[PDB]
């Protein structure tokens, strides 16, 4: 989604799972179009992965599995 | 160094004992992991060993009948699982006790306080109490699965 | 001294002895000559049996490895001559007692037949009307389909082929005689394993598929191209006309206009009209595209010829297999493959165990690949041929595998030298045989409980009016999700991970429903709960057979029970009633038990094949497009219980066998009862022991002495080992003949 | 028609730029990798530089290997 | 043989069709098809993919008798030494498995004896024989006339 | 019986050797001298190497020891006939077993007392009915 | 607390496993280890 409208969409880093949250915080952190609590990323990693030619979640997942293998090596 | 890159050796240095020292049989990890299970953990009284083994077993034995028993598609699903697991742990306790009764008729040894009539009976007592307790607490958690779900999701605060 | 040719060696490693064994007939009249314990003659009837029992046991006849090797080589030539006689007989019956040309002119309205029965004592009824006024026995060997794919169109070509086969048999026979009696090759010659492998890879398998690619391109492909186009077989040119008139090829394949130049310049794509990667099947015939098979044989030939260059012989280039083997050793396995080169270059039984195991596995792979990727025109629509070929290759493979167990055991008893196997793979296998076998034992128990036990659970639940408590596709599901996933991968492959392929490798994985005439040739073979359960039955029975034979090999030398078993031999009945009883400890007895378990495994495999193909694949298709299967999709709900197999498979489909009286199928009912009788007969030998029979023979010998009619060759009851051998031979014969009659009646009576 | 595109006898690129180059590469790695280079039945005498350097079997085998390499490379560089 | 005879003849008699036995008992395919194969149809349908009836118990017992018979075949064909060696491997496995180590047998596990194998194989064989034929007899006669 | 001596054979181990019976019940020992370091077959599976000089090996049964002994005296170019087989109890008691009187049992040796000898033929055993309700069998009387 | 991503039942039990079970077990192991008075 961020690839489509990269200037108006905020990139999200990962989902939040905290049993401490109340209703207010749950509402406050379902943001950036997400349907569940989420943090927005500030590592610039979306811009990096998009610039170097990656466009789908399948590519990122294949990269992460390859890095699992490289770390194993 | 030297020439022994070999990972398998004679078991305990006696090649003529019918066993081999292998990564599964006699690695440092398995020695420390098996040797610290309730059955072998040093200095434990057999009552605590039985209690721990029974907790683990009673806890996990509730599942098969809970999801796959005949009452799984009834209003008494978790009660059905509990009844099954309790009856199974009762039969298991009778088996353990009969074993102790038959194998320790003669002179009692000395090195292993679990390998005696008194020790195996204490193990059976601990196993009974732990098995019944673990089965009942697994049943209680399952019978109130909605409150556990709301707890884990924060649906109550 | 017989015939003395010049020499025939050209700086070769060829080395022979001239005339070691003179040609003579005297020993033909001296039966048992090859065994010292037999040469004097018989005194009891046991002498007869052992004469047949040890006829090919060349080790037990001579201790000289060279003479054993020579006997084996000439025996191989004799066996090849036998196979040639048989194959030329097949081709002759196709030439003179078949309706081959008539079938070729119209293969959708005529049943292949190639055996005519003489009219005597009523048996003439076996000459069933197979179409076109032809009357005979319907054949299920697929000979017609092979002959059509090869491009046969005339009786005279089959006759010429039969004559060539007879000449080849004569040549093989003469070569066997020549290399045993006239020029016998030395032991040094047989041990040239590197050269033998180079030649069998590049020369036997590589040049074989190269020459066959040549025949397919020049004879099979244009002739079948015209046959499938509707051209009558008489209007089609003879095979040599396409080579004399290259314009015929060029108009059937425009690339031929360019000739061989694209080949030598690596411009192979020009050849894309006859070297193809279509996949799928031929729409007219239901078989694999012959162009695909020609491209396949070309690539296989290139592969094998390249492979035939790995090993060093006379020119320094290449590999020593001894070096390679010795280099492969690790922290888990001591010295590794050290000693394997010496074992496999001095022990015939070790080589035979390897080769039996692999050749049986290959025969099974052949059955499995030929059913789903039908290679011949009109074989898939002929469900009888399909079932028969699958089951035949299955049985051959199983027997070869059990033999591999036998010869691993014989190696252990006769050729294993402990001084030549110190801390190598074989030694370590022996040194943890207990771990191996106890674990295989437990895996078999687990696999049996959680496969057959699932069936028992389902039977009991269904009988108790509790269908919702069963393992089924409509209750508690056991979906084989990994096989489904790989099938999906195969179906997606033509468009992704196999781009230059047009269709799937097989429609069983998924895709279109290929039907020729009104019957389906192949269609997606879906997998569900019943398929899961029967696959685990297969894994279970294979594991038990492996358990038995592997225990046989690993304990052939010794066990905790019998620490000197090696001194007792490979074949022996026991070591007495002591130690609680030691019957059947030998490797031979492990082979004897593994035979029954292999028969069990394969019976279930072939029943699974028959029922699944009749229920979910085979059938007739309406012009509307829909399919109606032979047994109406009953597999999923019926194959999940033992009662389902007893009633909906065995009971239902046996109706053809038992009603075959009064028709051309009557012989199949006859042989159904025959197999049953032989099976029952085997139980006498298996359930008893020779002592009872020896005493009964004592009474009968008294009867004979009473009338002065007792023979000098005293009757003895069969030996313990022979009782078991007879029992198992009859068990397998009877059961297999039963299933054979059943299968043929069924698959011939189902359209 | 969906068929991998090869190349007609280029005889400028197909030859030295690929086939002879792959043959020279096979020459080099065989020279540096064959245990028994000149232990063949056939001496094929005048030991030279590379074209016919060490032994007839060395030459023939490294040349067959160079042709395998060159066939693979020509076909690959021309699509597939 | 005796009971097959009695039952097939009495089936023909009770049904009024003595001709079936009179004409088809002279050859063994007649027994195989008209007697054994036919009179199983209801028996093997005591339970079904479509439901259950009162012959369900007899179908289950029919399969049970088959299974017991086949099990007896094992004790009858495979003899003792093969089993004692396998049990030696299993004994080894028990002695060397931790946790299971804690437990030891009071009696040493050994394979069945020679005579015992003959007796037990025969006992299975006979149990299966009787239960199989009783299931068939009862179910067939009660499905036709019961 | 004093104290068994001899190097153990060079061997990497196996699963086929001693079990619980060896420590709970009884085990067996075989000693022998070898003129050379050389390979032999373990009755429990695989190959081992005997040392030059004295050798001492523990096995689970008497039969495994006698099988190794036959292998020693019938399968080596210079024979090995000096092997001795002992029974060993958990208490430490060692019972010399074979060869019983220092002479192999296949050949006569003076001083041996006949055991299990009968002064009759097999056919001269008494009828079982004549000895029924006793504890004996026709070969025990 | 929910999740629309794939296999959203995984944080449900992994968050307690990472926050409660993993630290309890690793601290217990390290505790018994640093207090181990086996000679050496
Ligand atoms: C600069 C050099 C060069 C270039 C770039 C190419 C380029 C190409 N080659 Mg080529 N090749 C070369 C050199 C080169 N080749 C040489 C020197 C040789 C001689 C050995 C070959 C021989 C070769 C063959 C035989 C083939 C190619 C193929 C291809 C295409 C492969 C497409 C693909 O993804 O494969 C496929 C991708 C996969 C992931 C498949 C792998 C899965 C396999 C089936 C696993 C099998 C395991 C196997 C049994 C284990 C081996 C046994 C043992 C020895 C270890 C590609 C365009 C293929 C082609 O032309 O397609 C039409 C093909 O058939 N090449
Ligand atoms: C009237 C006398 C009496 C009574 C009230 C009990 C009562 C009890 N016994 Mg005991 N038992 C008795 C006599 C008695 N026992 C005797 C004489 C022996 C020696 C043979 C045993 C040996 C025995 C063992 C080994 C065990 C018990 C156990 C138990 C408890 C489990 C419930 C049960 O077994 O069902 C009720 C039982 C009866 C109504 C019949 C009692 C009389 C018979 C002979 C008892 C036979 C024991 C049997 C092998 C175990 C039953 C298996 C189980 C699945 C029920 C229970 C409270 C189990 C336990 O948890 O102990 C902590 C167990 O492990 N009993
Ligand atoms: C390219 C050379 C070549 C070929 C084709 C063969 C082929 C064969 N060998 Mg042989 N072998 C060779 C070289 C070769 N070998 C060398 C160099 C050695 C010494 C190391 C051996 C030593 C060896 C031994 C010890 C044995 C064999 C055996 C066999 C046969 C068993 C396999 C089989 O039955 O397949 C299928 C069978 C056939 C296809 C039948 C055809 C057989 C005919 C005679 C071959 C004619 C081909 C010939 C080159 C003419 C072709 C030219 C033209 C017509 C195209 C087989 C026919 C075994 C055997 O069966 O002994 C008889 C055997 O035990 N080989
Ligand atoms: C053992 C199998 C076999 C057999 C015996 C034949 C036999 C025959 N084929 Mg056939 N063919 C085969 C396999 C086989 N083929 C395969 C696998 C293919 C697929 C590639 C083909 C495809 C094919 C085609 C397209 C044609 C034939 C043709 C022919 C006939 C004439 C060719 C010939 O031999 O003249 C003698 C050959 C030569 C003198 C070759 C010299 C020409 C070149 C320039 C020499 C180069 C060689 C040199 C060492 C390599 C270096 C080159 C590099 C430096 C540039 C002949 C009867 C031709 C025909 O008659 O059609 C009916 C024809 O057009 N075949
Ligand atoms: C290329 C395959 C191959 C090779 C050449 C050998 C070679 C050999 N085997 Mg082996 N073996 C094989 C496959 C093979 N076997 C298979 C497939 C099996 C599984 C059944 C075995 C199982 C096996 C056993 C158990 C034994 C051997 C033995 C032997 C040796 C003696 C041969 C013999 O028995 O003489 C003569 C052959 C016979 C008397 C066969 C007659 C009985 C057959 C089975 C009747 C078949 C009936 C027919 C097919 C159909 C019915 C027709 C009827 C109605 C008229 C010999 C060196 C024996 C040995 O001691 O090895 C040293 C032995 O103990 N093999
Ligand atoms: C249908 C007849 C039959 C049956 C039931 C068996 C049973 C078995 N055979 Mg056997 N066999 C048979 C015929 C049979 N055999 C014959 C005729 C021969 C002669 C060749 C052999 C020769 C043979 C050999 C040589 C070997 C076997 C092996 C095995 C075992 C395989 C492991 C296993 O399946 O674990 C699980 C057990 C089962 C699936 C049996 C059914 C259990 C049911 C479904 C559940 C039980 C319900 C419950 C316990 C009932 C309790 C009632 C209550 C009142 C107490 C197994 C127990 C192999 C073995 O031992 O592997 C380790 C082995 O090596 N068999
Ligand atoms: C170091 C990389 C990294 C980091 C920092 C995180 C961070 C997080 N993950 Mg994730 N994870 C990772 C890699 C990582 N992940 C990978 C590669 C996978 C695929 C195997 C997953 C699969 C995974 C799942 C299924 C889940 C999380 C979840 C979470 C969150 C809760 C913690 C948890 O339960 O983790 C659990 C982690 C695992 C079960 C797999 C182990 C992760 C890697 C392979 C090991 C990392 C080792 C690390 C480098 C050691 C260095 C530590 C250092 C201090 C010395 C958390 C924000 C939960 C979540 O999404 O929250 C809502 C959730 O349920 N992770
Ligand atoms: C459906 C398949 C997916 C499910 C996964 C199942 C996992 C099964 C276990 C993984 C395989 C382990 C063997 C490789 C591991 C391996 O080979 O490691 C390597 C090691 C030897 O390595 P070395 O360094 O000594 O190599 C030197 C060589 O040159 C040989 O001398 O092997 C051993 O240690 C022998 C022990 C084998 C005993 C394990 C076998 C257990 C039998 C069950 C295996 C089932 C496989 C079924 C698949 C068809
Ligand atoms: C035959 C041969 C040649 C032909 C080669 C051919 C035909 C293809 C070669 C392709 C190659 C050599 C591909 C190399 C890929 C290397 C990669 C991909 C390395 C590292 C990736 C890393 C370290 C991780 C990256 C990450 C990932 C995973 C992410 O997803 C996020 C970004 C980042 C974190 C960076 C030529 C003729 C040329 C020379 C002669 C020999
Ligand atoms: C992962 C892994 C593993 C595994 C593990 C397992 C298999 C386990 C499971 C686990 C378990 C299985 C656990 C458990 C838990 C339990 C518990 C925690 C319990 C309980 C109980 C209770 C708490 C009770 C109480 C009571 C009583 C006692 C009395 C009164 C009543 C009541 C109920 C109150 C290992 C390490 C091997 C390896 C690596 C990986
Ligand atoms: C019946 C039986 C016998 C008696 C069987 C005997 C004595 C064999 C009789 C064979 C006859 C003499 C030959 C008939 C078969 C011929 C081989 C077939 C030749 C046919 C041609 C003439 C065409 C045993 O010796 C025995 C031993 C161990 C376990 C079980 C049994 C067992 O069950
Ligand atoms: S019954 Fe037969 S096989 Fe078994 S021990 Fe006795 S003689 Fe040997
Ligand atoms: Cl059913």
């Amino acid at each position: 989604q961020w690839i489509k409208d990269p200037l108006n969409i905020r990139p999200i880093a990962h989902a939040i799972w905290d049993p401490h949250f109340g209703e207010g915080a749950v509402n406050a952190f379902t943001q950036a179009g997400a349907s569940n609590p989420v943090n927005i990323a500030y590592s610039g990693v979306y811009h990096w992965f998009y610039t170097i030619g990656m466009t789908t979640n399948q590519e990122l997942y294949s990269g992460a599995v390859f890095l699992l293998v490289l770390a194993s090596l | 160094m030297a020439e022994s890159n070999q990972v398998v050796q004679a078991y305990n240095g006696d090649p003529f004992v019918g066993h081999l020292s292998t990564p599964i049989s006699d690695s440092a990890f398995t020695r420390t992991f098996i040797g610290n299970l309730p059955a072998y953990r040093k200095g434990l009284s057999p009552i605590l060993r039985g209690l721990e083994v029974g907790m683990a077993h009673g806890y996990f034995l509730i599942g098969p009948w809970t999801l796959l028993g005949p009452l799984r598609d009834s209003e008494y699903q978790y009660i059905g699982g509990l009844i099954g697991a309790l009856a199974l742990i009762l039969v298991a306790t009778a088996a353990l006790s009969s074993y102790g009764l038959v194998t320790f008729q003669g002179e009692q040894g000395s090195g292993d306080t679990l390998q005696t009539a008194d020790g195996w009976s204490q193990f059976a007592a601990g196993f009974f109490v732990g098995g019944m307790g673990g089965a009942f607490v697994a049943y209680f958690l399952l019978e109130n699965l909605s409150v556990v779900d709301g707890i884990f999701r924060g649906l109550f605060n | 001294m017989t015939i003395s040719p010049p020499e025939r060696e050209a700086k070769a490693k060829v080395s022979v002895d001239n005339n070691p064994v003179p040609t003579s007939f005297e020993k033909w009249g001296k039966p048992g000559h090859f065994d010292r314990t037999l040469a004097r003659g018989p005194k009891t009837t046991t002498w007869i049996w052992n004469l047949h029992a040890n006829a090919h046991d060349f080790d037990s006849q001579t201790s000289d490895l060279e003479d054993v090797s020579r006997k084996i080589f000439s025996a191989h030539f004799g066996h090849l001559a036998v196979v040639f006689v048989w194959l030329s007989g097949m081709y002759f019956h196709g030439a003179k007692f078949s309706n081959y040309e008539g079938w070729l002119a119209d293969p959708t309205h005529i049943k292949p037949s190639a055996q005519v029965v003489w009219p005597i004592v009523g048996q003439g009824i076996l000459n069933g009307d197979v179409g076109g006024g032809f009357h005979g026995i319907q054949i299920t060997s697929g000979l017609f389909y092979l002959w059509r794919a090869s491009g046969f169109t005339d009786s005279y070509q089959l006759y010429c082929t039969a004559i060539g086969g007879l000449v080849m048999a004569a040549l093989m026979l003469f070569a066997g005689w020549f290399h045993y009696h006239v020029k016998a090759p030395k032991l040094e010659w047989f041990q040239n394993v590197e050269s033998m492998m180079n030649h069998h890879l590049a020369g036997l398998l590589g040049l074989g598929s190269l020459g066959w690619a040549g025949h397919q391109i020049h004879v099979s492909m244009p002739i079948n191209k015209l046959l499938d186009a509707g051209v009558a077989p008489k209007d089609i040119p003879l095979p040599h006309e396409f080579i004399l008139e290259p314009s015929k090829m060029a108009e059937l394949y425009p690339s031929f206009a360019q000739g061989l130049t694209p080949f030598f310049t690596l411009n192979w794509g020009v050849y894309s009209d006859f070297l193809t990667f279509k996949g799928g099947l031929n729409p007219v015939t239901g078989g694999l595209w012959l162009s695909d098979t020609a491209h396949h044989h070309l690539a296989i030939a290139v592969l094998f010829i390249i492979a035939g260059h790995m090993y060093r012989t006379n020119w320094g280039i290449g590999h020593s297999m001894k070096e390679i083997l010795e280099a492969h050793k690790g922290p888990f396995t001591g010295e590794g493959h050290k000693g394997l080169y010496e074992i496999l270059t001095t022990s015939w039984h070790a080589q035979l165990a390897i080769n039996l195991a692999l050749l049986g596995s290959l025969t099974i792979i052949v059955a499995q690949h030929m059913y789903a990727m039908p290679p011949y025109p009109y074989q898939a629509i002929d469900y009888a041929t399909q079932l028969s070929l699958f089951t035949h290759h299955m049985w051959i493979g199983g027997f070869l595998i059990v033999g591999a167990g036998a010869h691993g055991a014989i190696f252990m008893v006769r050729d294993y030298d402990p001084a030549k196997n110190v801390n190598n793979l074989l030694d370590r296998m022996l040194r943890h045989r207990d771990a191996i076998i106890s674990h295989l034992n437990w895996v078999c128990i687990f696999l049996g409980f959680h496969s057959f036990g699932l069936y028992i659970h389902n039977d009991t639940m269904r009988a108790l009016g509790r269908p919702q408590d069963m393992f089924s596709d409509t209750a508690i599901q056991l979906q084989p999700i990994f096989a489904q996933w790989v099938q999906h991968l195969h179906t997606l492959a033509p468009g992704a991970t196999a781009p230059n392929a047009l269709a799937t490798a097989s429609y069983a994985f998924g895709g279109e429903t290929i039907a020729v005439a009104g019957k389906v040739a192949m269609m997606p073979i879906t997998l569900g709960t019943a398929d899961f359960m029967v696959h685990h039955i297969h894994a279970f029975t294979i594991h038990v057979t492996a358990l038995i034979l592997l225990k046989g090999v690993l304990y052939a030398r010794s066990s905790r029970l019998v620490p000197d078993k090696a001194n007792l031999g490979f074949r022996f009945p026991c070591d007495g009633p002591g130690r609680g009883g030691t019957c059947q400890v030998s490797g031979w007895d492990h082979v004897f038990l593994g035979l029954f378990w292999m028969y069990n495994s394969l019976s279930i495999v072939i029943f699974h094949f028959s029922w699944k193909m009749q229920s979910d694949v085979w059938g007739t298709v309406s012009p509307d497009g829909s399919v109606t299967h032979v047994t109406l999709g009953n597999f999923a709900q019926s194959a999940i219980t033992i009662n389902g197999w007893l009633r909906d498979f065995l009971w239902a489909q046996a109706a053809n066998v038992i009603n075959s009286y009064g028709s051309a199928l009557s012989a199949y009912g006859i042989m159904f009862l025959a197999g049953h009788f032989v099976f029952a007969f085997s139980l006498m030998f298996l359930f008893s022991g020779r002592g009872y029979w020896q005493e009964l023979i004592e009474s009968i010998v008294w009867a004979h002495n009473k009338l002065n009619v007792a023979p000098a060759i005293q009757p003895r009851a069969l030996s313990i080992i022979q009782g078991r051998a007879v029992g198992v031979a009859h068990y397998l014969l009877g059961g297999i003949v039963t299933t054979w009659a059943f299968f043929l009646a069924r698959s011939l009576s189902i359209g | 028609l969906a068929q991998a595109s090869p190349t007609t006898a280029g005889w400028s690129l197909s030859v030295g730029i690929i086939m002879c180059l792959c043959n020279v590469f096979a020459f080099v790695i065989g020279y540096f990798a064959i245990q028994k280079t000149g232990k063949g039945k056939d001496l094929a005498l005048p030991q030279l530089a590379s074209k016919k350097t060490f032994g007839l079997p060395e030459l023939l085998a490294t040349m067959s290997f160079g042709h395998i390499l060159g066939a693979g490379m020509v076909l690959g560089l021309a699509s597939s | 043989w005796l009971t097959f005879y009695w039952h097939w003849k009495h089936l023909g008699v009770w049904s009024g069709n003595v001709a079936q036995f009179n004409e088809n008992s002279t050859y063994l395919m007649g027994w195989f098809r008209d007697y054994l194969w036919a009179n199983s149809a209801q028996l093997i349908n005591g339970y079904n993919p479509y439901g259950v009836n009162n012959l369900s118990v007899w179908a289950w017992m029919f399969l049970f008798g088959h299974l017991v018979w086949a099990t007896g075949f094992m004790f009858l064909i495979s003899w003792r030494g093969y089993w004692q060696e396998l049990i030696e491997t299993i004994v080894w496995a028990h002695e060397r498995t931790p946790l299971a180590n804690l437990v030891r047998w009071k009696d040493k596990p050994v394979a069945l004896s020679i005579v015992q194998a003959r007796l037990v194989g025969l006992a299975h064989f006979t149990v299966g024989y009787v239960l199989t034929y009783a299931a068939f007899l009862i179910a067939s006669t009660a499905g036709k006339f019961g | 019986m004093t104290e068994l001596s001899g190097q153990p054979p060079k061997f990497g181990g196996s699963t086929g050797g001693l079990l619980s019976k060896a420590n709970r019940e009884e085990k067996y020992a075989i000693t022998w001298t070898s003129a050379s370091e050389q390979v032999f077959e373990m009755p429990t599976g695989g190959a081992a190497i005997m040392n030059e000089g004295e050798n001492l090996l523990y096995l689970a049964r008497k039969e495994q020891c006698l099988a190794l002994g036959t292998q020693l005296r019938t399968k080596f170019k210079p024979k090995i006939q000096d092997y001795k087989i002992y029974r060993v109890y958990p208490s430490g008691e060692v019972q010399y077993l074979h060869p019983a009187d220092g002479v192999f049992p296949e050949k006569v040796n003076e001083g041996r007392e006949a055991q299990g000898t009968k002064t009759r033929r097999i056919g001269q055993n008494p009828e079982p009915v004549t000895i029924k309700f006793s504890g004996k069998a026709p070969y025990e009387v | 607390m929910d999740g629309s991503y794939a296999a959203s039942y995984l944080p449900w039990i992994l968050i307690p496993m990472v926050g409660w079970l993993f630290p309890a077990v690793t601290m217990g192991l390290l505790f018994i280890h640093i207090e181990s008075e086996g000679e050496g």
